[PDB]
């Protein structure tokens, strides 16, 4: 609807800001470094085994991408209010939820085009310069990785919108965004694991594998590691649930469901924002 | 039948800001809101927009509820401290705003020329000055087909030429049948271009009506600056005993205050005794009306 | 004496905003910067300070380089579009600015009650309105001894009574010898308090001097207004043929504009047959001077 | 000097905002997490031993505290310029340098107070909740306070460096990840690859000094001495020099902001 107009202005902001260059340049540096400069932790300097890169790169992405999305989106709502342009925009015939979805689609297209551009330099970087990779497996693996990364970007965007609608000032918005970032990666894993190890020696064995759905950062990791990838041996945390949360579309539906509930939460909070 | 307000009372936290503010406007009438700095001019406009929902009052905006975006389709609003995105081009900013409002791309450049900003267009809003940003806001207001146009303190920043050009624009838009709610603090120069006026102090609405009825009920006396009419004290003692206030400045000048209501015949005698060096007669001005009504509230 | 703008000009990247500005003011000299919307008034006002560096020439302030913290200590600035941290209350903001400025911390409360924000304190700037925000900016401007005050567009957003009080405060400060570089665009009524007025358009400072001096440098007609006095045609035929420029308005009145020198002998005719149902005498004010200077020289 | 006024201004900003309850409680939740829930991999239990919970705590500190710094001082300069309040402050008798120094001191006291309150709550939790294993924590946790605070200050100064050049707050964050990205990922990975490229010819005498060129490496060396070519005193002095040169560059860039 008029949603496309707001998404268009957000994309225009993306070009007029070093963001689109910065997100794509650094994300491509991530991707290329893991393939050639990466694997040097073992001393074997350069190789591009597709199963490795899409897993180490996957973990570095599950850390980087939520933070990038939060930095992009935390000031979408609070930033406009502080700027003084939010009150003007509501005067236009635009629904509060309509502008919220417009901002969401704008930032989401920013990060999606960004990841596509960044790996597009990467995808050629492997294919042309590597020696004898089966291009088909590379293509479908990085395809799942691109779509998973952009979907995680969208879900953390939605989290940024909900926290921004809750907050009153830019700095407090950044603080809550940092808290939400730290919570999922470092705490939803640690507390949950600790939960099995001591709270659950025999307290309730059956529940722990499924709860990993709540955290999108875990869902993302399981989606990108398990895959059709061969030699699929999962270490701690993932191995519980690597074997069977019964999926192959269930995780994708759950991630989309998180984005959905978060967008509804943002629409609800932003509707009651003023006064 | 443009805005119909049914005794709205608005509360901000525990502080009431408006109480039983019942106001109305015609479809083609122009109503000048005036009041104290902390009364409620902007908040009332914000209620009209539909930014806030009145706790006690059902406002009708363009014969419809203000929540509906169909009202905002043909309604334009110019905000005070109109701040814009500071890294968008003025032409680009106004084109984006038109894209939001649906107006044709042919209108944008012609309207930028009309306001008087096309010469400095294509440069980012940050470079603009307090004036050009005000002119960009005014361009935003006139964007599209505005049936109802809400201006907030709108002459802030503009030139006297720009102010009078905007005044002629408002008069023309009244001729075209559009509805204007103009609030301003420069009372000089708005008496001619404003049909109906309203004065509100604190929350209660002090009065409302066109200039004629508002002037008549007050019966505000006329002020006459003079300097050397006939002598230093010739004209003073003929009015001090006549029950009229007249303070005589030491520099051979007498300032008499007439009523201008019924003694219009006495105006012939006022300037007919001796040849005067300098006379400056100021009729009861709507700014003096504002001062009078503020002295009524308090 | 205090602010010596001698031989300067300023350019952004490729555009020359200020061209050959020479402005000299002294202690207790109420100067004014009037001009078209975007003529360099503010960029020059900022040039008075250390915010902008002069591309050509130098700008002496208090006899020292304006970049020295010493120079800014004896100075005050009210910027157009005054913007304040909108989360901490007005009391907090005034205390903070005074702490950077240097105050007894008791002048803060005196100013806050003096400017009429006493009730509004503690409420926070976001909840403040455009006026109270401008009042708080003015209250900040009056912290300390303002040897060199720089109030820019200060009258925007204020009540007519509030702007009258601000002009009275300008008069009081002019009594105790504190410079004020006024720049307000509200034209009516400033000229009385303006010691020296300077109308600069986009090109340069094509006009500088006192209002009485400027009025002399240029012949301006006097303004006479009427509204339905005797008839529509008799006045026209009587005054057009008698060697005068009679502006024949169509609202049943012929407002005749004199040369501003014949009026002294014209009044005898006015008392003769011209019954005073409505007579307005307005000397060529600062509006007329501004239009004259802008159009003829710009 | 009188930068103290700005320092208390952002101190009040931190207390009024939700940082202090979200930065100190940030450390509080993780520190107790690393100290009792941090051995959950094989046996959930607590306070295994002071130098154990310190190593993981420092490892996560490298990842997160720089990031907190870059998220506290990107809008510090450019944000005021967007708000239009920076220029009014620059009218005052302060000057370019004192504004930056005052904001740096205020934000540094914010980080220092957060570290003290949060890791101190964690330390008193270690003392009370767990057995009297040892109390002379003071050297380990106190050195952790000082090292984490100085790392926060150096990345705060980097954030001031990047902010004073960007013109739109949104773009400031983009160049904020870059500084965070270079020290966290790029430096270690590129250094390791360069060592692998030069098989035996890298001249290992100058590797420890190349480690100095990364504040994260300096901070990890500092909390790894429980019982190296680079003295501990020099290992501090180098981080202090990083702070000094970063603030010098931030002041230099700020002077030509407009
Ligand atoms: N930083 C800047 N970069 C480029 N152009 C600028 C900059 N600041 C101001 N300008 C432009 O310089 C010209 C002069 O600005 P000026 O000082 O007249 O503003 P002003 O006096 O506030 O205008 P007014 O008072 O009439 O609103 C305008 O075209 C303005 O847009
Ligand atoms: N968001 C808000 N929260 C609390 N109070 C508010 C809010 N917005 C406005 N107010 C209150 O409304 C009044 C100021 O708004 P008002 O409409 O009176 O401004 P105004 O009269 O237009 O001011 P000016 O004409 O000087 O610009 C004050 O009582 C102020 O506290
Ligand atoms: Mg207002
Ligand atoms: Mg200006």
């Amino acid at each position: 609807n008029q949603v496309w107009n707001i998404a268009r202005k957000e994309l225009s902001d993306g070009l007029r800001n070093r963001w689109l260059l910065a997100i794509s340049l650094l994300f491509a540096v991530l991707a290329v470094g893991i393939a050639w400069l990466g694997a040097a932790a073992s001393g074997q300097l350069g190789f591009t085994s597709i199963p490795a890169t899409i897993a180490s790169l996957a973990s570095l992405a599950t850390f980087l991408m939520p933070l990038i999305a939060l930095l992009l989106a935390y000031d979408a709502i609070v930033g406009e209010d502080e700027g003084g342009t939010l009150m003007l925009l509501l005067t236009y015939p635009l629904g509060r939820g309509q502008i919220l979805l417009g901002k969401f689609v704008g930032h989401g297209l920013i990060l999606a085009l960004a990841v596509l551009i960044g790996f597009g330099c990467a995808a050629l970087a492997i294919a042309l310069l590597v020696e004898g990779v089966e291009l088909g497996m590379l293509f479908w693996a990085f395809g799942r990785f691109m779509i998973s990364s952009t979907l995680l970007g969208w879900v953390f965007l939605a989290f940024a919108y909900v926290l921004s609608g809750k907050v009153n000032e830019k700095s407090s918005a950044a603080g809550l965004a940092l808290g939400v970032w730290f919570l999922f990666v470092l705490v939803f894993d640690l507390v949950l694991l600790a939960l099995l190890v001591l709270s659950e020696g025999k307290f309730n064995p059956e529940l722990l594998p499924w709860l990993l759905l709540l955290n999108p950062t875990d869902i993302y990791r399981l989606i990108n590691l398990s895959g059709f990838e061969g030699s699929g041996s999962a270490m701690g945390v993932l191995s519980l649930g690597a074997d069977l949360p019964v999926p192959a579309a269930v995780l994708w539906l759950c991630l989309l469901a998180w984005i959905g509930v978060s967008l509804l939460l943002a629409y609800a909070i932003f509707r009651r924002r003023l006064t | 039948n443009a805005v119909e307000i049914q005794g709205v009372s608005q509360r901000y936290g525990s502080m009431t800001v408006l109480h039983d503010l019942n106001l109305n406007l015609g479809e083609g009438e122009v109503l000048g809101l005036f009041g104290h700095n902390g009364a409620g001019k902007t908040t009332s406009m914000k209620l009209i927009l539909g930014l806030l929902s009145p706790s006690e009052g059902q406002v009708k905006v363009l014969g419809r509820a203000p929540n509906d975006p169909q009202v905002r389709r043909q309604l334009g609003y110019l905000p005070e401290n109109v701040t814009f995105y500071p890294q968008l081009s003025g032409r680009e900013t106004l084109r984006h705003f038109a894209r939001l409002k649906g107006a044709a791309l042919t209108q944008v450049d012609e309207l930028l020329e009309q306001v008087g900003l096309a010469h400095a267009a294509d440069r980012r809003v940050k470079t603009y000055s307090k004036g050009m940003r005000q002119r960009l806001g005014l361009a935003q207001a006139l964007l599209g087909e505005p049936r109802l146009l809400l201006l907030d303190q709108p002459t802030v920043g503009l030139d006297p030429i720009a102010t009078q050009d905007l005044y002629l624009l408002i008069d023309r838009l009244r001729q075209r049948g559009t509805s204007i709610i103009l609030c301003s603090h420069v009372l000089p120069g708005v008496e001619a271009h404003i049909n109906r006026a309203a004065i509100l102090a604190k929350g209660c609405l002090q009065a409302v009506g066109s200039l004629s009825q508002l002037r008549a009920e007050a019966g505000l006396p006329v002020r006459i600056r003079a300097s050397g009419i006939s002598e230093r004290d010739s004209w003073l003692q003929r009015w001090t005993d006549a029950g009229h206030s007249a303070r005589g400045l030491s520099e051979s000048s007498i300032e008499v205050v007439a009523v201008n209501g019924h003694k219009l015949v006495l105006l012939r005698q006022l300037l007919g005794e001796g040849e005067p060096e300098d006379i400056e007669i100021h009729q009861p001005s709507l700014e003096d009306l504002y001062r009078y009504y503020m002295e009524r509230a308090g």
